[PDB]
């Protein structure tokens, strides 16, 4: 198939961000002609299931069907839409009322900003009227793994793509011990996914990380510790305060020697130690990178230059209330993609509507969260007490200048609107205990996810 | 109203009664 020489809407990076954009473009301006160029050969799909929902599928054909049952009991696929609902790259600049074409297995390798053109890996060039960068990002590798030999390197996976899941699902039924390095969102979610699978398979599940407790970059120590202990229950050997020093191959099995001196024998390793943005095209185009936050530097309306927007994880925008930041969540990729698409069609409206995130670590831990959630800030957790400490349920406020900037709804569900208001308001509330009463914590509420 | 301050993080427990 041949690429169209020109297209009005070019979305570099066929992920969760690109899809929202194209959907929002098609919506705001009907009969749009949108081309998503995606280095990935898979059509746009959502990632959350790959750490959570697809590991709990009873159907053993899950690795092939890539379906799951939503917390509402309805069954769906991780793909945003089926192939039939995309037009072809060939037929895009003709088909009546345009549509969305996805160019699978094609990387943009140069962004000619001045001339409104991209050059593809295969030479073929495509000009655009409006362009969005939605390159997302690639998972960070652990230094120690890089330094080690290719024997150990070959037995180390990272997690992002579909194949990552499909291969680690196999490896879960093969080895006797899997060690996850890193205490991240993903770290924990995989450790708990494998932990639940181990209830039947009996496999050793180890998770080690340098923090004192799980999710130590977004949870305050007490909760962080408590969450670690709840992960433990799901079937995980958790080793906090683990700084890896070197990983060799001892006895046909990977040996992880920590700086504190502890050794760990295991068969396979999965590093979930953070995400690096795919800011490749920055140099080619002369677009700015946030020195502090990483990713492309875009203004309040996710705009970089006259005809270039950025969204998703790759985008470091200016949140008019919370300040400049880059956020790497799923609802963020969607919200920002939506907005970019609006602005591309000419709305020029700023990021006002907040994006959020959620994680579920077993049945005991499930939290929606909004805005500036960063364990380094001062927190005020308000939890429910009974009628030997139970942080089972409550709400945690994140402060900056005596102003709430982030909230974590701890096992409190369907309350995100209320929280959202509190962020908008950014009042200097004398007592946050009152503000907490707004979330009817003690009340059973709804048990989504 | 068990309120206790642990560094930067402040922890308030409450029992529903209002
Ligand atoms: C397993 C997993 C579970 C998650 N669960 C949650 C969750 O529960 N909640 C939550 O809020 N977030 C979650 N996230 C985070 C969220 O899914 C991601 O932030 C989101 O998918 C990023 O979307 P994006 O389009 O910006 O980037 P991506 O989804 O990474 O899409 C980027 C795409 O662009 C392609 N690309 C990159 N560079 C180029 C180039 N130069 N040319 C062409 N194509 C290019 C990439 O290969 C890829 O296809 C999860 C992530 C993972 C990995
Ligand atoms: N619930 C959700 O919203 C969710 C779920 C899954 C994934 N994600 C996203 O997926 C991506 C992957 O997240 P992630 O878990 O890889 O990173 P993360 O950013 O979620 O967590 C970073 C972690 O890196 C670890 N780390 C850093 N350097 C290390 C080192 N030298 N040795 C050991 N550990 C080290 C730390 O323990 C820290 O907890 C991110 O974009 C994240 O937001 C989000």
């Amino acid at each position: 198939i041949r690429a169209p020489s020109h297209v009005p809407f070019l979305l570099i990076g066929g992920g969760t961000a690109a899809f929202a954009a194209a959907r929002s473009i098609r919506a705001r301006d009907p009969g749009a002609r949108v081309l998503i160029v995606s280095e990935d050969p898979e059509l746009p799909y959502m990632r959350p299931p790959l750490s959570k929902e697809l590991w709990f599928s009873d159907d053993p054909n899950v690795t092939k069907t890539l379906q799951f049952r939503q917390w509402n009991g309805k069954e769906r696929s991780i793909y945003f839409q089926p192939p039939s609902f995309y037009v072809s790259a060939q037929d895009l600049p003709n088909i009546e009322n345009g549509g969305v074409a996805v160019l699978t297995g094609k990387k943009v390798v140069h962004l000619d900003v001045r001339g409104n053109m991209v050059k593809l890996n295969d030479g073929s060039q495509i000009t655009f009227e409006k362009c969005l960068i939605a390159t997302g990002g690639t998972p960070r590798s652990l230094s120690a793994i890089d330094r080690a030999g290719a024997e150990v390197k070959s037995r180390t996976t990272l997690f992002r793509k579909i194949g990552d899941f499909r291969a680690l699902e196999k490896i879960s039924r093969e080895v006797k011990s899997i060690t996850v390095i890193g205490g991240g969102f993903l770290g924990s979610e995989l450790a708990c996914a494998l932990g639940r699978k181990s209830q039947a398979s009996g496999i050793e599940v180890i998770q080690l990380f340098p923090e004192k407790g799980n999710m130590g970059k977004i949870l305050p120590q007490y909760l962080s510790n408590w969450t670690m202990e709840k992960v433990k229950r799901e079937g995980v050997k958790v080793m906090p305060n683990a700084i890896v020093q070197s990983v060799g191959v001892s006895g046909g099995r990977l040996l992880i020697k920590l700086k504190d001196g502890r050794k760990v024998e295991t068969d396979h390793i999965v590093t979930a130690v953070g995400l690096e943005p795919n800011v490749e095209l920055a140099k080619t185009g002369g677009l700015e990178i946030d020195s502090d936050f990483g990713g492309f530097r875009v203004n309040a309306e996710l705009q970089a230059r006259s005809n270039i927007w950025v969204a998703g994880d790759a985008a470091c925008f200016y949140d008019i209330k919370l300040g400049r930041r880059r956020v790497e969540h799923h609802d963020h990729a969607v919200v920002s993609g939506r907005l970019a698409g609006e602005n591309m069609t000419g709305a020029a409206k700023p990021y006002w509507h907040q994006s959020m995130f959620w994680s579920d670590l077993g049945p005991d831990v499930g939290y929606e969260a909004i805005g500036l959630v960063d364990s380094s800030l001062p927190t005020v957790g308000v939890f429910a007490k009974a009628t030997e400490e139970d942080y089972g349920k409550g709400v945690i406020f994140y402060l900056r200048d005596k102003v709430v900037v982030g909230i974590v709804l701890w096992n409190v569900f369907n309350r995100m609107p209320i929280a959202r208001k509190i962020i908008k308001d950014g009042e200097q509330h004398e007592d946050l205990n009152e503000v907490a009463k707004l979330f009817n914590i003690h009340e059973d509420l709804v048990p989504r996810g | 109203s068990y309120c206790r301050q642990e560094g930067k993080d402040r922890i308030i427990f409450v029992t529903k009664e209002d």
